[PDB]
């Protein structure tokens, strides 16, 4: 019953909610309270999406409850085939809804709706949004996606970017750039880009690239066992990386590893004597496994930092946290707490912190350099301008960012020395 | 009826706990709830707020009295982090109102733990029941059966209010010179006033309905005046203070003839560019009927249709005898009929939920979102220019761009 | 005669030096004292460039004067040939050089190096930095541009990128893309990305493009005068700017006008709720004409901000600068003081500042969001990642860079009211 | 001889601007030597430094009496600005010498019609004259002519220490059983020193040798003493000092052995990475034999050559005795032979200026640039660590990012 002031991530109904407005053509009616409109602008406004969610809520009130509230249901989700018209059609129910004898299915099959319906279940209490989303996108994939006969030319599937995701649009850009460079041809992208035409066409791609794995990992083995298709173990942030997916997809594909790396700044920006005072700067990273892994691989290799905590917010993530962690010879900060984080902050006090939102402003509490790397974030932090987190271009974005903060403490310091 | 974006009532929580310094709010919620607040309150929630949420668990929602040791336990554990605070309250939502958790034996038993310094008042803020701005009148509605009476003849500002707007309404009222004025939120649970028989209430806020109930059981009577918003309603609000004191006609004009020339001055500036306008109203704060007003007269624009997620027509009786014949009252929220009307209609602004102003914008119409009205000082006089500049903003932006 | 401490543009040779490292193959020889290679390392550090920039000093000191500075520059051109290997070499005079009655002409000519020696002429302490790139651009095409045939399908020329300059970059690609996409393949940039051959063939394109005026509009003159070049006079910065340009280019070229709105977000970011509080924010500007005229552009039409201050440090472009600042209802501040510019800042207190470092340096002093948007500039401003000034993705950078500080004392603003 | 990538001897204002306090450094030169310091200073011109450019113009130029006028009418309105400059030094630069505009007279009549409140005394810091730190040098010869004749004997330290770097160096003197101690280069006008043929002087800095010529003429003495940089040298500089002031060897060793023991632990601490490497010093600040001795000895690394401007022997003696006889020495330069000298060694560390650090880099060579030293607090011993830390870290660097 402990009392929670900040969570890193939501109920794992906001997580599948991420799916469906990634989606086109796939609305998603839930079962929720009168009151969780709420969600609904998180892509209204964080993401700044000019497009309705594909939610219709079923807002049961205190008035109806028994029977009429599978009414409601049973309406709401009449009413989204009748009007909104999606292709495809799944279903949820939020917390309330789950604690209430509500069978989400039950009524959508009794409805006999000429569109697919999937069905998601999901324990709101015991997980997260990270696992909602991840298993949304897997009951998709199980319900549409079919073992079809495989392209002519190479095809590969990018799995993971979902909605109000961290720099999904700008590193879906990056990866396709890289991938038409090899010259890979993206068959589908889901379920940023994706369509529930586009699902059924996972079955064509040669292999599966798999960007995020909170939002992919069981979509690229359900894959991988049902659609005989192989998923890239290595997620592409930073130059090292980089090259090693390069090497992965070349080896997948069986193409020549074909890297533009006429757009690289990142590694003589490094070397240069500039970047001297980069050297041995303590490092405190927080966020999602895979961005703080390869953010911690490109401090310690590129940046010249000192790996100076590690930490994820996934519980589901915390063995290859832990493993990445015993790499740089520290020991993994798997937390959904923020004091926690805290404390380690304050009793490890790093000259520079990269993380979420809350990383960032408990390092302006310490008046300590902060930038953003993973998945919590503000609007401020979704950008208009191309800002990739993935690619060769996304390593000068990467370099921009994190020396932007300890540019900014050097020079007002040598001011107000100067002064 | 169907579906309806509107916040469940914790969103009030978050202007709340800004008015009260010693109240914290402590939600016992599921995750969708804790959410809610984080997200809401954005910024707010890197500042230590004084509301929390406490998670239910599946071993939580499994009986009663264990639940209620846990609430009590957090309750111990945050009250080592603030023994600062001392009127907190739990605040009822969905998912503990289908646990049927008791909030009110939890009071008493939590209130018997701290008799002597540390008092605590439950409401409930559940989206099943309560709705959006309802969840501030529902916290005061739950303070007012519990506050001592008094036997003296007084006014008190009923509503939550600004600082700002605090101060300015209580010079103008004792520019008034007759009346005490002691407002109903106490920021301090040791600067608690008193109500009973003897005062005399005055809606401040057209969301509070039941603390207008609370009130009437305290045997308070209220006084219909206009709202103040805008110089014209904030002009009757304080006749009609004057007319239940007693207070002449030429001392209240006297007061009031150059605050009420600069907000006319406000107001007008602004106005010209919603001049020959149109509004549509999507229920979702229940401003709307006074906003609609102040706009149709003062600002001299075109509604419509207004918009009520709930219309207490006892209390915004006058303010919709001075609201014109035009515009269509309508009680309750069907997002898509809604929308399609106001597809329909094609309003040069639209005054609509948070959820829907951005993909209204992508539709191509002008919005505004009420909530910034919620906590932005819109109220009484100075802040009626303020008030017109809001609803003139996005039309100004609009023209601007293209 | 006047006491300087910040100077907006350097010597004129520094923009001589800026065309040098910005082409390749080209040398430039200063008679210049030991001490003024200063210059040479701007471009190591803050262009960050990894090879030495291709200029090379004479460094007479006070036992090299008279006719031993002559010799010591006869020395100093042969050798950099000898070493260097350039198709093309360009001798020039610093303050101190232009001082003693050496003449780099006779000098550079009696060597009678086989490849073509351009002769730069420019009047040290009367003008500037600008002028001084501008002129040995134009120098270096009367040199060694000529009438050439021209290319058989439609091929064009970006004319004003030099070295040092304002994210110059990321603008050659934006802009590049931006002529793949309306169907047009680019003959040739100068002086960045040239080499003497390079600037040969200007003649081969059927009509060029003026990126930035300030270096590269006196060659787009000589060209229309002599190489029959119609120069675009739209600038492409901002999405009106750039709808301007891609019309008049497409209406130069012929083709049909095909531009890719998909990557274009500032638009619709501006119009979203979020952008509300943007609307009558008052901007002060700043900077070289070209870039603060289309960024006061860019903010009365799409941020919605009003203009109420505009200026600029290039004299050479006081005209236009006064034209545009008629515009939005000001007179404009064509100076190259900073004590008169932060007198204006002081006197109109804008909410938001947009010029060079000096006009950010003042805003921060005076507690103003900044935003830097004009040539001086810092190792910081240099960016690493892709960030153009031009074109849609250029609208999107600008919308972005324009905006932060502005949400960033925003948040700062909530985080301080909402707990003290 | 050949093409010189050394800075004219305005660079060295921009320091000696921060330790005089008291000095405002008026410099006589073009639009050339503004944008020098411009460059140079970086932030520290948006501080409203004291270092400022009169630029000559084209009839400034033409006019030796009209630049002279004008001249007088800068002054005057920098006195007028600034009244708390009571020192001014006009810095000559190469245009100005070109000029033949006698600066000295200018100080002359310009100390005569503003004193005694404000002196005024002339410096060149031209290219064609004086060197990148020589400006210092120069700067500092120049105020000893206006130094009092004094008869009482002082310990005169010159050179322009850190602030916090001078006061250890007091301390430790003072601790030693040293008489008075004074700096030459005084923050104020009233604390300058006094010299005379009792009076005696030691260099902290090994490019001070016009000062070591011009305090000759006075009567003052020179200490034989190796430069303090780090640990032994230190030692070796304070142990002559004692020597010249007849304390005891005993007393002194007391005194010394415990920040010794400090300096070689923080020597080694970052001397690691610098074990079994190898140095290539280009000329630029004159400081080079000195660390170079320091990274033979101390830090046990290989050096191929030590390269200054103009190696004075009579001052870089001990310094030059203590470094090995394998180093071989570079008089004068000529970067375009000396590049292909350092690609021939292939050091794995080469001192050199900025401008020539980047394109060594680019070729695989480790760069360290020999302007850090001036700035950064590097003699003594609390510093011996963090200079090594200073020449380690770009070799650890490169490791890191193979
Ligand atoms: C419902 C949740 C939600 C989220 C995701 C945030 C963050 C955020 N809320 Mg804040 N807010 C949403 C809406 C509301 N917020 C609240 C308050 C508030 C206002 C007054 C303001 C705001 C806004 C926003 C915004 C816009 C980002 C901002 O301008 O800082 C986000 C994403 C912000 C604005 O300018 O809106 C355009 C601002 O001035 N919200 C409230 C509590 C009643 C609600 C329900
Ligand atoms: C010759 C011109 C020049 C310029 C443009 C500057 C600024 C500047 N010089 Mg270095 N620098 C040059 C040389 C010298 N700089 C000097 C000072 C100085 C310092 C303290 C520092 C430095 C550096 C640089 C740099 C890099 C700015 C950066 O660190 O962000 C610029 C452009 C900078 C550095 O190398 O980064 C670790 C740094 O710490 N300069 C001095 C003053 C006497 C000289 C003449
Ligand atoms: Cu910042
Ligand atoms: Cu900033």
């Amino acid at each position: 019953m402990k009392l929670t002031l900040w969570t890193y991530e939501g109920p794992p109904h906001v997580g599948a909610m991420r799916v469906a407005t990634g989606m086109t053509g796939m609305h998603y009616v839930l079962h929720a309270p009168q009151g969780d409109t709420y969600a609904d602008l998180l892509f209204t406004m964080i993401e700044r999406r000019g497009k309705r969610p594909p939610v219709s809520y079923t807002t049961f009130q205190a008035r109806d409850l028994g029977s009429d509230t599978a009414e409601l249901f049973q309406s709401a989700c009449r009413d989204a085939y009748e009007r909104f018209q999606p292709q495809a059609i799944m279903v949820g129910s939020s917390c309330t809804a789950e604690l209430i004898q509500d069978d989400t299915g039950g009524l959508a099959d009794a409805l006999s709706l000429p569109v697919p319906v999937v069905h998601l279940e999901l324990p709101s209490y015991q997980r997260k949004e990270n696992f909602g989303a991840d298993e949304s996108f897997l009951q998709i994939c199980r319900k549409l996606a079919r073992p079809m006969e495989r392209t002519e030319k190479v095809s590969c599937n990018l799995l993971g970017p979902t909605a109000l995701g961290f720099r999904h649009r700008d590193d879906i850009l990056e990866v396709t750039r890289l991938l038409e460079g090899m010259g890979i041809a993206v068959n589908a992208v889901a379920p940023m880009g994706a369509s529930p035409a586009d699902i059924a066409r996972l079955g064509a791609a040669h292999f599966n690239v798999l960007l995020y794995p909170e939002t992919g990992e069981s979509a690229a083995r359900w894959a991988e066992k049902t659609l005989k298709q192989p998923y890239t173990k290595t997620v592409p942030i930073g130059v090292g990386a980089t090259r090693d997916f390069v090497a992965e997809v070349a080896a997948l594909a069986g193409v020549a590893p074909v890297a533009d790396d006429s757009r690289l700044r990142q590694p003589w920006w490094s070397a240069s004597v500039d970047s001297t005072y980069l050297t041995g700067k303590r490092v405190f990273l927080f966020g999602d496994a895979t961005h703080v892994i390869a953010a911690a691989r490109v401090a310690r290799d590129e940046m010249g930092f000192e790996v100076v905590g590690m930490g994820c917010y996934n519980r589901e993530f915390a063995r290859p946290m832990r493993a990445a962690a015993k790499g740089y010879g520290l020991e993994a900060l798997v937390t959904d707490d923020y004091l926690e984080v805290e404390e380690a902050i304050q009793a490890l006090a790093p000259e520079l912190i990269l993380g979420t939102q809350m990383e960032r402003h408990i390092a302006k509490r310490l008046g300590i350099p902060c930038a953003v790397i993973s998945a919590p974030v503000h609007v401020q932090d979704f950008p208009a301008r191309y800002s990739p987190q993935m690619g060769f271009e996304g390593a000068n974005v990467l370099f921009d960012t994190w020396i932007h903060p300890l540019t900014m403490g050097l020079e007002e310091h040598l001011l107000t020395m100067f002064r | 009826r169907g579906q309806r974006e509107v916040f469940c009532g914790l969103t009030g929580i978050i202007w709340l706990h800004r008015k009260m310094q010693d109240a914290f709010f402590l939600v016992v919620g599921s995750r969708t709830c804790a959410h809610l607040l984080q997200s809401a309150a954005g910024v707010m929630i890197f500042a230590e707020p004084r509301f929390g949420t406490a998670v239910l668990e599946e071993k939580d929602l499994a009986g009663l009295a264990d639940a209620n040791a846990e609430l009590d336990r957090e309750v111990d554990r945050l009250l080592a982090r603030r023994p600062d605070i001392r009127q907190l309250f739990l605040v009822g939502s969905c998912p503990s109102e289908v646990i049927k958790l008791d909030l009110h034996r939890a009071a008493e038993r939590l209130s018997a733990h701290h008799g002597p310094a540390v008092r605590v008042y439950n409401f409930s803020g559940s989206g099943i029941e309560t709705t959006f701005t309802q969840g501030e009148d529902a916290c005061l509605a739950s303070i007012v059966p519990t506050l001592p009476a008094t036997e003296a003849r007084e006014l008190l500002l009923v509503g939550a209010l600004p600082d700002v707007v605090e101060d300015q309404a209580v010079s103008l009222l004792t520019q008034l010179g007759i009346g005490p004025v002691r407002c109903l939120p106490a920021h301090h649970a040791a600067e608690a006033p008193g109500v009973g028989p003897n005062t005399v209430f005055a809606l401040v806020q057209p969301f509070l309905g039941d603390t207008h109930g609370a009130l009437t059981r305290r045997g308070a009577r209220h006084i219909a005046a206009p709202f103040p918003f805008g110089e014209e309603g904030t002009t009757l609000w304080l006749k009609a203070i004057a007319d239940e004191f007693g207070v002449s006609a030429e001392t209240f004009e006297a007061v009031t003839a150059a605050p009420r020339a600069r907000a006319r001055k406000a107001v007008a500036a602004a106005s010209e560019g919603l001049r020959g306008k149109s509004v549509f109203f999507l229920p979702d704060s229940q401003l709307e009927p006074s906003l609609a007003r102040f706009l149709t007269r003062e600002c001299g624009m075109s509604a419509v249709e207004v918009g009520t997620p709930f219309l207490h027509r006892g209390i915004l009786g006058p303010d919709l005898d001075l609201l014109a014949e035009g515009p269509v009252l309508s009680e309750g929220q069907d997002v898509e009929r809604q929308l399609d009307r106001v597809r329909a209609a094609r309003p040069d602004l639209t005054v609509c939920g948070l959820g829907l102003a951005n993909p209204l914008e992508a539709e191509g119409f002008t919005t505004k979102w009420a909530i910034e009205l919620v906590f932005t000082p819109v109220h009484f006089y100075e802040q009626a220019g303020d008030l017109a500049g809001l609803f003139s903003r996005p039309v100004r932006r609009r023209a601007i761009l293209r």
